[PDB]
């Protein structure tokens, strides 16, 4: 089975400070009508561990989430708009990927994943100068139309880390103490939305690694260059999860609907 | 060549202080340290083990210490944070935002400079720096007073800040081995850490100003710690209430006061062991317990963790 | 009156197929005796009752009576009003509320005679507004009104003293959400603005009393954020 | 059952705020009295009380059943339940109706091994989508259903013995139709190609059989129109 | 009062039977959200008159036009899409110009108008070998979901012509013998449209010629050259109709919304 | 040059033509028509006129084919379309669509051909291709038999078709004036129009059968 998306669905927006408004403009009138609303986010993962108590895997999952969305900042974030049957629109970006403002010097990094990044594709001087700053970000983010609508719905992979940042992007302050409070925050500023990292494992689990590229592979989208830039990124787990729910019917093999696992995190 | 470098561990020259008890501990507790390099999070993986139950840093010292002492005779939680030997040339402020921290491990990576908000951190009682590139460390560690063990190992660091031993509670101190000025490695050996750290508290330069009660029961050095010994006796902190009284011309002077130094000192008029005596803002009371009220010039307030100090003979003020 | 185009504010329709009427002599007695005899303890109830006479096809009249004959003349009885329509539980019935009083508000924000405007109405509705949405934790989007921009227009147009009021009745309201207080980078933008405009723009001093109560109303003072770079001078 | 994607085919939402429900007892039983006891004479009133006992909130549900339920294996009634639909006055209603018989229709004709689905439910939806659509002057929209393009689809993929009757049995209604009849070019357009593969195809004699039926509605032949070009060979 | 849309506003697409399929997937995506629709079109008027009877002067103008649509042939037709505040996708066409197959040989003309045409900017080179084939288009305007919907709003100035060459091309059919049917017709194929002509004219008799560019002065928009092609005409007369309609929130100095008149053909 | 042309005009070769009452006729009639030109649907603006209160030679071959022979003795609705005067080259085939018409005036035009279509025109009752390209005419044009008037002046067109005099019904048929073959001329003068019509009637060729 192959899966060929149109040409122009496969193209990639590079947003930058210097064009920030006028993309954030274009996704305002897109979102209305191509609801579905794909993420993805790229930084260090450097992860400081935090000692102590907690309590289940989940308190100590969440514990070192928290501390290290609050000690770091993320490089990039991808972002991917489509109608729910994955179709973007035949004129125009539908996938940007918004550039930070991120000083090597100034933030936390090892030379090692300096240069492991630079490998990636990530050009820090422009970063530096040209990057985003996160604060007009959350405040265009905020009115878009994307955030605190049922109509609207997001789409993640392996969400933990990704709704992270975004959710302490919009909260302009610490993430909270636990678990509970983040997620009063997530199922606040995103009342619809999905992991297809769950979605897939619990599909794969009758007739019973995970990795996107895999579901990718199976759905039959060729492994295009585009897909492993952080856009690119939330591009592929946009088109893979619209074709997978049109399969499907978003019905699971027996029956029920996807949206038992809706607002639901991990995977 | 640095593990065999006399210039950086002084003690291949001695050759001995391998008898000493304190460059005893020094060797003991570094080569505990040197152990840990390599491997991702150890406190963390340690702890895992332990909280199962590779033992600590923090508990080695805590034993040694302990065996030199047997030979001498919804939600709060989680204190501890570990970004061990993830080799890392930076810190964003970040870290020094979450002031629950207690603990707080930053070994084996390439930090060469040390963030100056860790003053936020003033709960500390445990801080790693070893094996990171250190040139130096800052002031205003000092204000982490709270610390109880605190290693900083194989770094180059030279001179202490002074500042500490503004740090009244540390323990244990780390220092093996960097090229330090031998001096410090002076008081040491022999005078142990808390030697050290008085000596540094004592003899810290001048520290002037720009411009513009404390009865003696009260003011037992238990107490203030910070304020360099002789500044807290009582012959010292008279004078100064003097110079202080008589600049300040006031026609009615309400004292907040002995008995006895009221009928012996301050007579030469006015009236009233204790008491309270009269003749004819940001804090009036400095301390690191409390600072509050019930203005000086704060760049002078800072660099002093509280009062009375070298000019201000009370933790409060007129 | 004379109207003048507004380049940051407009109003969408409504998207359903539900064909809207007026109301019957008797749907509209039923739903006045509700809404006149409503308390905050009865409201459930009551709100249950209106449930059964109020259907979808009259909430397009339901509204646009509520928004015009109570809500901008009554500011009182704002959260009394809000607590109906949220009892309510319907998407559309909001839809629909909104949507009216952007309309009224967009006639009063283009009349282009400033003392034609009466600014009673004005901040009422405004405060309605916010009432319904930041409060509610629900967005304005930035298709229906966008601040900042409007605000930089209205410096330029010299319409600074009917945005300003409009505005801070709005914000004032998000002091009641979880969601849209300080530090909501959001309404804090809007605040670094309104405090540049509070220097940098020689305006009448009942302005400067109105970015102060906003200020207030979130426990801030003009001394609490750095004002942005917008204004150019 | 394997499903396979399909190109020329799809559902999309229906645009509404209004919460959807099921139904309680009562107002399943209020509503299968109406459906069970209508006739073409008392269609008018027995809809009348319909409306009274079905709500917004519930046409989702009543769609899903009266389309799963007897359109599906009820030809026959395709008309009355027509009228009922149009008797109602609501877009909305008629949204959700389409919304279903889409999707049902999704699922036959993506269903990957042919004799797997049932075509007598297939031709009986094709024939209802029809009935609600096309009869009705109202149109298919393209995004929904792209007719030539999933016959040349189908004929690619050896599926055109599901395709060919799907589509038959929605045109013929359009013989019911002012607006839709040929010479309606659209209709005619998709004429052209059913004859033009009811030459090229070398396919079944059902199929043949097939396109004359739904040529025979509107009173003409293989012969009365050219075959288009659409299929090289 | 100075109206200045935005520039990429003023960007209207020639469409040709080369790039027909593509410019109507456009079109059908952008429709959902852009629901208001205005049509021109261009042709030689040379107009037959009919004689004998008929019955008012309304009979014989549609007598004529009937006629006229029967016997003639479009050159041009304009397409503009906006929403109903006037706003259109910043990205892509929103205003097609539909260029019909059109032999000057092969039909009727005057050397007089086809050098007048010349001089308009018609190109019969062009229109002779890369123009739409009139069929393929009255087909993909069929199920593009712009006819046939109350959602849609149509725009159209002085429409009497140009609604009889689209109601002509929709039906396939010779034009009905009256304006009765004709307009069963028109009110069956656009169920919601507006004669901008007709508001305005109604408008201007309060305070009491009604040409487009007087209604496009008085709004306040420059004379840019893209308004005299027959696709500039539908984007000016869309321009027009939706800012006048936001002014006066679609109601008269009196009060009563232009609904009213709504269907409402001539002028 | 062309009005001068004694192939055009043969009483410029007789002379004397112009006393048979049947060319003085022609000549008229056909200068009516001649004058008609330049302005666009002149027969519709006429018919404003002559409705109000104007020549119209229809009206003009009425009048002088009674004075002639004097002394010598819901919808339906509107029925003549006016194509008359726009320097057009071509016909739409959609006006032969229109069956119910029983008058269409094409003249003043450039029209090369007349489309056999033209016999689906079988109301037809006034005809007029005068001023036009016209080399020939369509035989099928006989299919119309309810012409009164028919006009072509000034084409050229050596022949009839035959076919008609198939057209019974015809008072007037304005030759004057296109190459005519002179058989036609010497049969139009001396027998006048029905004359013309009963020789064609009578001796077209045979035609057999399958």
């Amino acid at each position: 089975p192959i899966f060929l998306p149109p040409p122009n669905y496969l193209f990639v927006r590079d947003v930058w400070k210097s064009n920030l408004y006028s993309e954030f403009a274009v996704i305002r009138q897109l979102v209305s009508q191509y609801n579905h609303v794909s993420i993805s986010t790229e930084f260090v993962g450097t992860l400081a561990r935090p000692i102590g108590t907690f309590r289940s895997k989940v308190d100590y999952h969440y514990q070192t989430m928290r501390a290290n969305v609050d000690f770091l900042n993320p490089i990039q974030l991808g972002l991917s708009l489509s109608d729910a049957n994955g179709n973007k629109p035949d004129n125009g970006p539908s996938t940007w990927q918004f550039n930070f403002e991120f000083d090597p010097k100034k933030e936390i990094m090892s030379t090692e994943s300096l240069e492991l990044l630079r490998k990636s594709g990530i050009n820090f001087e422009k970063h530096e100068n040209l990057g985003i700053d996160v604060f007009e970000f959350s405040q265009l983010l905020m009115d878009s139309g994307l955030m605190m609508d049922d109509s609207v719905t997001w789409i993640t992979y392996h969400a933990a880390y990704d709704l992270g940042f975004l959710i302490n992007i919009l909260m302009n302050d610490s993430m909270p103490n636990n678990k509970e409070d983040f997620e009063w925050w997530v199922h606040q500023y995103m009342p619809n939305f999905y992991d297809l990292n769950l979605v897939y494992k619990i599909i794969q689990e009758f007739k019973n690694q995970y990795s996107l590229t895999t579901l990718a592979d199976e759905l039959g989208l060729p492994r295009f260059s585009i897909f492993t830039t952080t856009g690119g990124q939330s591009l592929l787990m946009l088109l893979s999860f619209c074709q997978l729910s049109k399969l499907s019917m978003h019905k699971f093999p027996n029956g029920t609907d996807f949206a038992k696992y809706q607002g639901v995190i991990y995977g | 060549v640095n593990a065999s470098n006399p210039l950086l561990h002084p003690h291949l020259d001695d050759p001995s202080l391998l008898n000493n008890p304190i460059w005893k501990l020094q060797l003991h507790l570094a080569a505990v340290s040197a152990q840990s390099l390599g491997q991702p999070n150890i406190y963390a993986r340690q702890n895992a083990m332990k909280k199962y139950l590779c033992t600590k840093q923090a508990l080695m010292e805590m034993a040694d210490t302990l065996t030199d002492s047997k030979t001498a005779k919804d939600d709060q939680l989680w204190h501890a944070l570990d970004l061990s030997n993830l080799q890392i040339f930076n810190i964003s402020a970040n870290i020094f935002k979450y002031d629950f921290l207690t603990r707080l491990y930053l070994n084996g990576n390439s930090l060469t400079e040390l963030p100056a908000e860790i003053k936020n951190l003033s709960n500390l009682r445990v801080l790693d720096l070893s094996h990171n590139r250190l040139t130096s460390l800052p002031a205003e560690l000092g204000s982490c007073f709270q610390l109880k063990y605190f290693y900083f190992f194989d770094n180059m660091v030279t001179t202490l800040p002074w500042e500490f031993g503004n740090l009244c509670n540390l323990q244990f101190l780390g220092v093996e081995g960097n090229p330090l000025e031998k001096q410090f490695l002076k008081i040491l050996t022999e005078k142990s850490v808390t030697g050290l750290i008085f000596y540094l508290r004592d003899n810290r330069p001048e520290i002037p100003l720009p411009h513009e009660t404390l009865c003696q029961h009260y003011a037992t050095p238990k107490m203030y710690r910070y304020t360099p010994s002789w500044a807290l006796s009582w012959d010292y902190r008279r004078n100064k209430l003097k110079e202080q009284i008589l600049s300040y011309d006031s026609d009615l002077l309400c004292l907040q006061v002995e008995s006895k130094t009221f009928e012996e000192y301050w007579v030469p008029t006015g009236i009233f062991v204790d008491g309270c005596c009269i003749f004819f803002l940001p804090f009036t009371n400095f301390t690191p317990s409390f600072t509050d009220v019930i203005e000086v010039d704060p760049e002078y307030v800072s660099k002093f963790i509280g009062f009375p100090n070298d000019k201000f003979p009370s933790d409060h003020i007129p | 009156q004379e109207m003048i185009p507004l380049k940051f504010f407009a109003v969408d329709e409504v998207s359903c197929q539900i064909n809207q009427e007026g109301a019957p002599k008797d749907v509209v007695e039923k739903v006045l005796f509700v809404l006149n005899n409503v308390t905050l303890a009865n409201l459930n109830n009551k709100v249950d009752e209106l449930k059964k006479s109020l259907t979808p096809n009259y909430f397009s009249w339901f509204s646009t009576y509520l928004v015009t004959q109570r809500a901008k003349t009554e500011p009182n009885y704002h959260d009394l009003y809000s607590k109906v329509i949220v009892a309510m539980g319907s998407g559309l019935l909001h839809q629909f509320m909104v949507n009216v009083t952007l309309r009224q508000l967009f006639v009063l924000l283009s009349t282009k005679d400033e003392q034609a405007i009466d600014k009673k109405h004005l901040k009422n509705l405004a405060s309605w507004l916010g009432c319904i949405t930041l409060a509610l934790n629900k967005p304005i989007k930035h298709k229906n009104i966008a601040f900042r921009e409007m605000l930089i227009e209205a410096y330029k147009e010299n319409r600074l003293e009917i945005v300003v009021p409009f505005v801070t009745k709005i914000l004032q309201r998000a002091s009641e959400s979880k969601i849209f207080k300080p530090p909501n980078p959001w309404t804090v933008g809007i605040l670094k603005l309104l405090i540049e405009l509070n220097e940098k723009a020689n305006w009448k001093l009942s302005l400067t009393f109105e970015v102060e109560v906003l200020l207030k109303s979130f426990n801030l003072t003009t001394k609490s954020l750095k004002p942005s770079n917008f204004i150019n001078t």
